RNA sequence: CCCCGAGAGGGGGUUUUUUUUUUUUUUUUUU
């Protein structure tokens, strides 16, 4: 199922792009205002960005380690798309272009970065140990998919606490958060997804041969903007001012200073959310805590 | 485990057991499922080994693919409940097949149309306290009955034998053949399994046609 | 007696005037008044080629002729293809292009010829007259926006072909000319597509009176009486013309015919098909084209 | 019978909503009437496409089961006659499961039988009346009947029983029983005051409903 | 089949094949095979390595790796694999040719397993791997070619601990740098065509399509071996054949066979 | 299973520290012998439609 | 006691032959 | 507040009164009877309307369905012998816009549009198990045609309801909030879209955000204040 | 923590190349003129590479057909034997094989003239025989040397290279040990701009590293573009000598 | 806008099903 776009709307929003202009009324370096919000349960996380909206859910479960890795626990992250994000999705169509982009810049982000601490959910090596699952769910698409999911799996794996397991000889005695309260993950660091989005305002032949750079570069575009671009970049960064990773899988050829600048660019946005993230989860402690407290007191 | 069935827990493992000529009778039937067009049950006993094959035949039905002054025929073989081969050898053997049919049946009564047999190896059991050779002459057998059964034209009641890993197909009293197959065996044999598969040819083809007509 | 010829090679994959010549990017003109043809693409003043080839000069108008492509249409051209698909009041022929050419139900010659009177029912039961599979002489009577080609067998020239055997070349090695139907020593005749495609078959009265029924013009049937000695002919012509294409020369009427009693000297035809006869074929075609200079 | 629900929360679809039982959150989102493919046409009727994703892990059968009960409530309830060779997508995000999901889908399935209604409502979709589900359990000791039970309480049941009924009249007339799903040990008595019972506490929900439906699309609308 | 022909084409063709004196397109005699090419030894990578080029331009490359396994638990110690490139790995042609394959170059059938013993426990396993990158008719007797010709240019590991698990129970170590070359005796695979009455060595694309029925014949130790399939070439024109041409093309092969591998065993 | 089965436990090692996987003991089933399934058939139900 | 959580179950595999050949239908 | 309906709901109106029926009421094939299949608010139109009562339901939706003499804008997006293929809504089944009508229209005489072109189109016919077919003059029309292109300029998507309001009732003050600021044109579809063109950009690009903020709220008294926050932010630069 | 010399005192690398060489760039084009309108073999170190360019040609399907452009398609196929140690499972739907896939078709969508071949089809197939290090540069230049040799209209070329970082030092053209102990990053060079087609980052750079290492990169892409237009050249003036 | 007749005729501009997920080397402080 396709989007009709017409002239007149192509040459509309690439137009307010030469006059400094976009729809949502945005700074062409500015993020969308990122909320969170967590839920009873720990690993519940909604994640907000204007009208994107994403939900991110972590469970484990006890499992056995691979032969391979016989001292690494076991973690996968899920971002299957739905006709509920929008009908241009298909149900299920988990080898998509953009889909598998999408889950490969996530993997390469939190899994392969190694941002979830794999060797402290092993519980007795080669036996048994935890398989943490990150179901990522896309409940409305008005873009910036790859930032609001990695955002979601990172605060959804930051807020998510498991229970207290004591293992004797073979036996596993799991047990319930209200006898122990439960233990939280080890997170190593926290990745940030930041995507720029490239607009060609001329054509091909002064991209390829001309002399002066003159494309458009924005960050974190909505749907509209998504669909007439002509290229796109992901760069993954955290605090300790590293590239976790970088994704510029072909599309409009950019100038690599204007890369660089958009890497640079994005490592202010990514400090302002990392520091916004801790804040909302030290607020939630408190706030977790405090009823506690109340709930005792009146007990 | 999988999405799409209930396959039980992962950590689970298969149970495992631990230790502490000759002449051949068949059963045939045919017409019973009301699903399709043609079926068929062949079933055999002998020595230490026992048979019971399902065929049936879809067909002809609609082909979405392309035009076709001539019918096409497609044949699939089915793992049955506790024997197992190798998808390889019932791909292999649905070749096989395909051969031997396309030169029984008249395709060219049935343009764009589409003729899918299918032979369920239900019940195989191997009672000795490449043996998809010993199947093979059965599975004829039943397509045989089957498309018989359905009401497709052919041009003679196709039968086979087996003999020591040797397997041919004949038709036209057993003048012609109509496919060749030979695994393991000895050497300067053929004539020696020509013979014996042509008498299980012609004890097969005698059954087949008492059964399309007494029943 | 030879069973059969295997080369072998060890360690490794694989064996291993003046014209101007430009690849993709490169510059070939700044000269803004210059018309941009094919094979190239412009900004402002500067002119890049679009494709590896040839920088070629036609009066102000400057293009880049590629060294590789499929066979391009051009109208009028004549062309041998293969009926695809059939539908609705169209036939869809293999070309040997981008796309398949269309064949409208109107352009062909249908059965009674002139006389019969147009019919409703025709169109419904143009399979029988022509159908997927089948092989015909064409000319591209026009050409579509994108570059696709109708095409069109109102012509007794034109029609189904039949008594002989079908080959194909790279549609580089033939050209334009008068004529691509020619007749070849051995009563047989060829049928030099102008897309590569090259129909032999036994020479029929037509080809004869060329130089010098019309219901049956559509049947598949191969003629009764074809001698040995016109199908060991053909399979001798079919052998040269390979053979010629593997030296990448362009065949010609003549070149054939040569290299034809030329190949005389090799008793089994099956010998035709062997590279060190063809380099050798090859290379006595040239020596007498340099000769006559 | 303390519910909570929101109409039209989502951007890119033609309808939605966001129901709430106790702790089982479900939001589900309604696209139609739209080009359907090849495979769904229906020549004269609308066909559904019903899709019903997991709290958890990936769809399985367990979900497929979801579907298909849930497929047994919606159809009768669309006037599917007005969108004759035309699609409908409804699909349901399970977000919080209320229950422990390796032993019951009680409340899950109730959850999106009233979550899609409203999503229906929200969409503008032609429907013949109206509709309620509500999950229900038996426990051995107690020997009651338990109207929306918790999660506890289904762990120390008999029987759990999912009932949707279908409503006209202002919600006053139960016009048919459009869904009972039945698990566990039961008799007939059990059966007849679990659907006495029952219908009283749907006819509570549709008035509730009622409620939320005008409270959330009377704004839209004008004077 | 593959090629898309005519009815006059596949008429004129028949009638040219089916001749008393059968006469081939190409001017071939009912033996000759066409001439081919084949590279050796161009994957470092791995133990053995061969490319053949066909003259239509059909091409295939195989692979040869090994890796040491307990022959007490695993039966089959050579596993042939086949990737048509255009098809499935589920595709019909695919698991046939795979399962065939297999067949020819058995344990115990059509090759001598003794040569991969390297001790009473552990004995090398042989992965073939099959790539057709172009094919315009059945490619079995293609890959058969190349499958021979990587076997007969394959070095592997030479081992240096003891052989005698049983009792001391020595981990297998290898030498660092010397390899000692895989003596073994790959076997053939044939196919043939049936156009009437008459049997034609290596069919063409044109002549497959035409033809009544075909022959799939293995070749090993100077004999006849199984697997001995009859195959349809085409699916339009298949007939039954009579029993004399089966044991013609038995023959066919017992003679020109011998000639096919001296010109393939050259050193 | 066996009575004394050879196969032991199986060392694995870390980046310093050792560790031991768990003996895993091969269990078999009798050739011959076999109990009954103990199904409580006071809840065998039957369908019908 | 009589908790669900007490008992266990068979895992079955139904399979319906229609003359089709694909992925498992929504039926089986 | 209004009288609101729910599906399966007694129809109020009595048989004994002849009853055109409109959006939201069906009539049963099978039993005959009237009934509310749409929720929302029911109007009844009064008595000595040509002895004809309309009654109908205003419900609230955004996905069109395409009924006879409705004013929309549609997009090409297709070629097809004897007409365009033309879209009214993404993902819903397409229209034809048949080559013959068009405003100075010949069957020798063709239309000069371009795939992706938006038309201001007539929806003439709409048949419930057949495909929309969009005519750019309509005999309705009696010679005078306001089909055809529309250049440039910015489209909104919007509800259907906003999109009824905005081309049926005057006193909604959408466009007179918008006047007193900037003059442009504006293409109202029923299909829930509208063209917005200015002589500049920012002008345009003013609206469109104007609107979709007034869409959003609903609320008649905030645009004129709405609106004014709107066009200072664009001076902002 | 690695053992092995990977950047010496001397400034020798493990296989004898300093830091700035590229590595042996062989190309060939025409390798298979009756399988594929366009074809290369690209041998980049001990890389092994056969691409094919079948187009463009109709599509096998109407359902899956664009009357404005060509439809481009691209599948690549990493054998089992392309790596010392044969992988057991294929490779075929591996999500990260269909990334390669995705972003390859990315890359020459927006270079290939795809807009003047409209209601045609444009099949890349790929066989990579042997992998040694930078195989997703080597990708790129078997695929752009394909597409020309089929007379494909584009651009400009596309070269690509992969940079490793090593500490502080920054290696051109890193092989399989090199990536396995250290991060690299791909790049994909329009012509001789400084304009990339593609960035790939899937380790760990410091982000003050990360400018200088793609200034190497672009410098050595710009050097395969020159060993690739020097080949083409070539190719092209003999087969001129001998038609002309 | 396109093809065929010399003058308002005729012919064409290209729609729909098939097959699951891994992935490389003796405490504490200053000394």
């Amino acid at each position: 199922k396709d989007i009709e776009i017409s002239a007149s709307e192509s040459k509309f929003i690439l137009e307010a792009l030469r006059q400094n202009y976009r729809l949502d009324g945005r700074s062409f370096d500015q993020f969308r205002d990122v909320e969170i919000t967590f839920g009873k349960e720990f690993g519940d996380v909604s994640v907000k960005m204007g009208n994107t909206k994403v939900h991110c859910r972590i469970s484990c479960q006890i499992a056995q380690p691979y032969e391979d890795r016989p001292f690494e626990g076991l973690f996968v992250i899920s971002t299957e798309i739905s006709p509920m994000a929008g009908s241009q999705f298909e149900n299920g169509n988990i080898t998509g272009e953009d889909e598998v982009l999408c889950s490969r810049i996530i993997e390469k982000s939190v899994r392969r970065s190694g941002a979830l601490d794999v060797e402290g959910l092993c519980i007795v090596a080669g036996s048994k140990c935890w398989a943490v699952r990150a179901d990522v769910h896309f409940l409305d698409c008005d873009g910036g998919f790859i930032d609001a999911s990695c955002i979601a799996v990172m605060a959804g794996l930051m807020h998510f606490k498991k229970p207290d397991i004591t293992v004797h000889g073979e036996q596993i005695i799991v047990h319930p958060v209200n006898e122990r309260e439960p233990v939280p993950l080890g997170i190593l660091h926290i990745p940030i997804c930041v995507t720029f989005s490239f607009f060609n305002p001329q054509d091909t032949e002064e991209n390829i041969k001309g002399e002066t750079n003159s494309e458009i570069s924005i960050i974190d575009a909505t749907l509209k903007e998504e669909l007439l671009r002509d290229g796109v970049l992901t760069v993954t960064l955290n605090k300790n001012r590293e590239v976790v990773q970088v994704s510029k899988a072909g599309g409009l050829p950019m100038d690599a200073l204007t890369l660089m600048k958009c890497c640079h660019e994005a490592y202010s946005i990514i400090e302002k959310i990392t520091d916004q993230i801790l804040q909302l989860l030290k607020e939630d402690s408190e706030k977790r805590n405090k009823y506690a407290a109340m709930l005792t007191s009146e007990n | 485990q999988d999405r799409r069935r209930l396959l039980g827990p992962a950590a689970a493992k298969p149970m495992a057991f631990s230790n502490t000529e000759s002449e051949q009778e068949l059963s045939l039937h045919t017409g019973f499922i009301e699903n399709c067009n043609g079926s068929a049950l062949v079933e055999a006993r002998s020595l230490g080994h026992q048979t019971s094959l399902i065929s049936a035949v879809y067909g002809p039905r609609s082909i979405r693919g392309s035009f076709t002054s001539q019918g096409t025929i497609s044949i699939q073989l089915k793992n049955g409940l506790l024997e197992k081969y190798n998808t390889n050898e019932l791909k292999e053997v649905s070749s096989f097949l395909m051969g031997i049919f396309n030169s029984v049946v008249n395709l060219s009564r049935y343009p764009k149309s589409g003729i899918d047999i299918f032979v369920y190896l239900t019940y195989d059991k191997d009672l000795t306290n490449s043996q998809i050779s010993s199947l093979i002459p059965h599975c004829i057998t039943s397509i045989t009955l089957a498309l018989a059964d359905a009401g497709i034209e052919l041009v003679d009641m196709a039968g086979a034998g087996e003999a020591n890993g040797t397997v041919v197909s004949f038709i036209k009293n057993g003048e012609e053949i109509v496919g060749f197959w030979k695994d393991d065996g000895d050497d300067e044999d053929l004539l020696e399994c020509l013979d014996r598969c042509k008498e299980q040819y012609n004890r097969y083809r005698d059954l087949m046609i008492s059964c399309l007509m007494n029943q | 007696s030879e069973v059969i010829t295997i080369t072998k090679r060890n360690g490794a994959f694989q064996n291993s005037s003046d014209s101007q010549i430009v690849t993709p990017g490169e510059l070939v003109t700044d000269d803004p008044i210059w018309m941009r043809g094919h094979g190239t693409y412009f900004l402002d003043n500067m002119t890049y080629s679009s494709v590896a080839g040839t920088v070629s000069r036609v009066n102000r108008l400057l293009s880049v002729i590629p060294l590789k492509g499929r066979y391009a249409p051009e109208t009028g051209d004549h062309v041998v293809g293969r009926i695809a698909e059939v539908g609705n009041k169209r036939w869809k022929v293999d070309i040997g292009g981008k796309q398949h050419a269309v064949l409208m139900l109107g352009s062909v010659n249908l059965p009674g010829g002139i006389l019969r009177r147009k019919s409703e029912s025709d169109e419904l039961q143009m399979r029988s007259f022509l159908k997927e599979g089948d092989l015909l002489n064409a000319e591209v009577q026009s050409l579509f926006q994108d570059g696709s080609a109708s095409l069109h067998t109102r012509s007794l020239k034109y029609g189904k072909l039949r008594n002989g055997m079908f080959c194909q070349v790279p549609s580089s090695l033939i050209v334009r000319a008068k004529n691509h139907t020619h007749n070849l020593p051995g009563n047989i005749t060829v049928v030099l597509g102008v897309n590569g495609y090259i129909w032999l078959r036994k020479t029929s009265q037509m080809d004869l009176a060329r130089d010098t029924s019309s219901w049956q013009i559509y049947s598949d049937e191969n003629d009764p009486s074809i001698s040995n000695n016109i199908r060991q002919a053909i399979c001798r012509y079919a052998n040269v013309i390979k053979a010629l294409a593997f030296c990448e020369i362009g065949i010609t009427q003549q070149r054939i015919v040569s290299a034809y009693e030329a190949s005389m000297v090799y008793s089994n035809v099956g010998e035709l098909i062997e590279k060190n006869v063809m380099e050798s074929i090859g290379s006595d075609i040239l020596t007498a084209e340099k000769m006559r200079g | 019978m303390s519910v909570q629900a929101e109409i039209g929360i989502l951007d890119h679809v033609d309808g939605s909503s966001e129901f709430v039982s106790q702790d089982t959150k479900v939001i589900c989102s309604v696209t139609g009437p739209i080009e359907p493919k090849a495979r769904q046409e229906l020549p004269t009727q609308l066909a559904l496409e019903i899709i019903v994703r997991p709290a958890k892990g990936v769809a399985t059968t367990r979900e497929k089961v979801l579907e298909d009960k849930l497929r047994a409530v919606l159809t009768p309830l669309i006037t599917r006659h007005c969108y004759p060779r035309q699609l409908c997508q409804i699909t349901c995000q399970i977000l919080e499961s209320g229950e422990d999901e390796a032993e019951f889908s009680l409340r899950e399935l109730s959850c999106c039988i009233n979550a899609a209604f409203l999503a229906l409502v929200d969409a503008g979709i032609a429907l013949n009346s109206m509709c309620a589900s509500i999950p229900i359990a038996i426990i051995k000791d107690t020997s009651d009947i338990i109207v929306d039970p918790t999660a506890e309480q289904l762990k120390i049941s008999l029987s759990v029983h999912t009932l949707a009924l279908e409503f006209v009249n202002g919600g006053k007339v139960v016009k048919n029983v459009l869904l009972l799903d039945s698990n566990g040990d039961f008799n007939e008595d059990q059966l007849f005051s679990l659907l006495e019972l029952g219908e009283q506490k749907c006819q509570e929900l549709v008035t509730n409903i009622r409620r939320i439906i005008q409270d959330n699309i009377s704004p839209r609308l004008v004077v | 089949g593959h090629m898309s022909l005519s009815v006059a084409e596949k008429s004129y063709l028949y009638d040219s094949l089916a001749s008393t004196p059968s006469i081939r397109p190409d001017g071939r005699l009912p033996h000759q095979f066409r001439p081919i090419e084949i590279f050796t030894d161009f994957l470092p990578s791995s133990n053995g390595s061969s490319r053949i080029i066909a003259s239509d331009g059909s091409e295939c490359i195989v692979s040869i790796k090994s890796k040491v396994v307990d022959h007490h638990v695993e039966n089959e110690l050579l596993q042939v694999d086949v990737d048509i490139a255009g098809q499935r790995d589920d595709a019909l042609v695919v698991e046939t040719i795979t399962s065939l394959l297999n067949k020819v170059l058995k344990s115990g059938s059509g090759v001598d397993s003794s040569k991969l013993q390297l001790t009473k426990k552990y004995s090398f396993k042989i992965f073939v791997d099959v790539l057709v990158i172009s094919s315009h008719s059945h490619p079995i007797s293609l890959i058969s070619f190349a499958i021979y010709s990587a076997l007969n240019s394959t070095y592997l590991p030479k081992l240096i601990s003891a052989f005698d698990d049983l009792e001391v129970e020595e981990l297998p170590t290898f030498h660092d740098y010397d390899m000692v070359k895989l003596d073994i005796n790959p076997p053939l695979v044939f196919i043939l065509a049936v156009v009437g009455n008459n049997m034609l060595l290596d069919p063409a694309a044109n002549e497959s399509e035409v033809a009544n029925n075909g022959l799939i014949i293995s070749w090993s130790n100077g004999k006849i071996t199984s697997p001995i399939r009859s195959v349809a070439l085409n699916d339009s024109n298949v007939k039954s054949f009579k029993p004399h041409l089966l044991k013609q093309g038995l023959a066919m092969v017992e003679k020109y066979a011998p000639d096919v591998v001296r010109s393939l065993e050259n050193l | 299973i066996d009575e004394r089965a050879s196969d032991l436990r199986m060392t694995i090692r870390t980046r310093g520290r050792s560790a031991t996987i768990r003996e895993t003991y091969e269990i078999i089933c009798d050739q011959t012998k076999s109990v009954p399934l103990m199904i409580n058939a006071k809840n065998i139900a039957f369908a019908s439609n | 006691e009589d908790i669900i959580a007490n008992y266990a179950s068979v895992y079955p595999v139904v399979e319906v032959e229609r003359g089709r050949v694909g992925a498992c239908t929504d039926e089986e | 507040m209004s009288t609101f309906i729910f599906p399966g709901d007694s129809f109020p109106v009595d048989p004994t009164t002849p009853v055109k029926l409109g959006p939201g009421i069906y009539c049963d094939p099978n039993t005959q009877e009237i009934r509310p299949v749409n929720t929302g608010v029911l109007h009844v139109s009064a008595k000595g309307k040509s002895g004809v009562q309309t009654a109908y339901i205003d419900y609230s939706s955004k996905r069109y369905i395409p009924s006879v003499n409705d004013f929309v804008i549609g997009v090409i997006i297709g070629t097809f012998s004897d007409s365009y293929k033309v879209s009214l809504q993404n993902f819903s089944s397409s229209v034809s816009l048949s080559y013959m009508a068009f405003p100075n229209a010949s069957k020798k005489n063709r239309p000069t549009l371009q795939v992706g072109d938006l038309v201001y189109a007539r929806v003439c016919t709409a048949e419930k198990e057949l495909e929309a077919e969009i005519e750019c003059f309509d005999s309705t029309t009696g010679r005078d045609a306001g089909f055809g292109i529309l250049e440039d300029g910015m489209i909104i998507d919007v509800n259907l309801n906003f999109a009824r309001q905005l081309l049926f009732n005057n006193d909604f003050p959408l466009l007179k909030v918008l006047a007193a600021h900037t003059k442009f044109e504006v293409a109202i579809g029923l299909n829930g879209k509208i063209w917005v063109k200015c002589e500049e950009l920012s002008n345009t690009l003013a609206c469109y955000r104007t609107i979709m903020e007034c869409c959003q709220k609903n609320d008649t008294a905030a645009f004129k204040d709405i609106a004014k926050r709107q066009f200072k932010e664009i001076l902002t630069v | 923590m690695s053992r092995l010399e990977i950047y010496s005192p001397e400034g020798l690398r493990l296989d004898g190349r300093r830091w700035n060489e590229l590595r042996r760039f062989e190309s060939s084009i025409n390798t298979h003129p009756h399988a594929a309108d366009g074809s290369s073999y690209m041998e980049q170190g001990n890389n092994k590479i056969i691409t094919l360019v079948k187009g463009p040609k109709e599509p096998r399907l109407k359902s899956q057909m664009d009357t404005s452009k060509a439809l481009l398609n691209v599948s690549v196929n990493i054998t089992k034997f392309s790596k010392f140690e044969r992988s057991k499972s294929s490779h075929k739907n591996e999500r990260r094989v269909l990334e390669i896939q995705t972003s390859l078709v990315r890359m020459f969508e927006k270079n290939v003239m795809l807009n003047i071949y409209p209601r045609t089809v444009i099949d890349i197939e790929i066989h990579v025989l042997e992998q040694d290090g930078g195989i997703m540069g080597s990708l790129i230049n078997g695929i752009t040397l394909a597409l020309i040799d089929a007379g494909i209209s584009m651009f400009d070329y596309i070269s690509g290279i992969s940079v490793g970082l090593y500490d502080t030092t920054p290696l051109l053209d890193t092989n399989s040990l090199e990536e396995n102990a250290m991060s690299t990053v791909t790049l994909g060079v329009v012509g001789k701009s400084e304009k990339l087609s593609l960035l790939l980052v899937e380790d760990k750079i410091p982000l003050d590293r990360l400018e200088n290492v793609l200034a190497i990169g672009i410098a050595g892409a710009h050097r395969v573009r020159d060993l690739m237009d020097e080949e083409l050249r070539k190719h092209a003036q003999k087969r001129v000598s001998n038609a002309s």
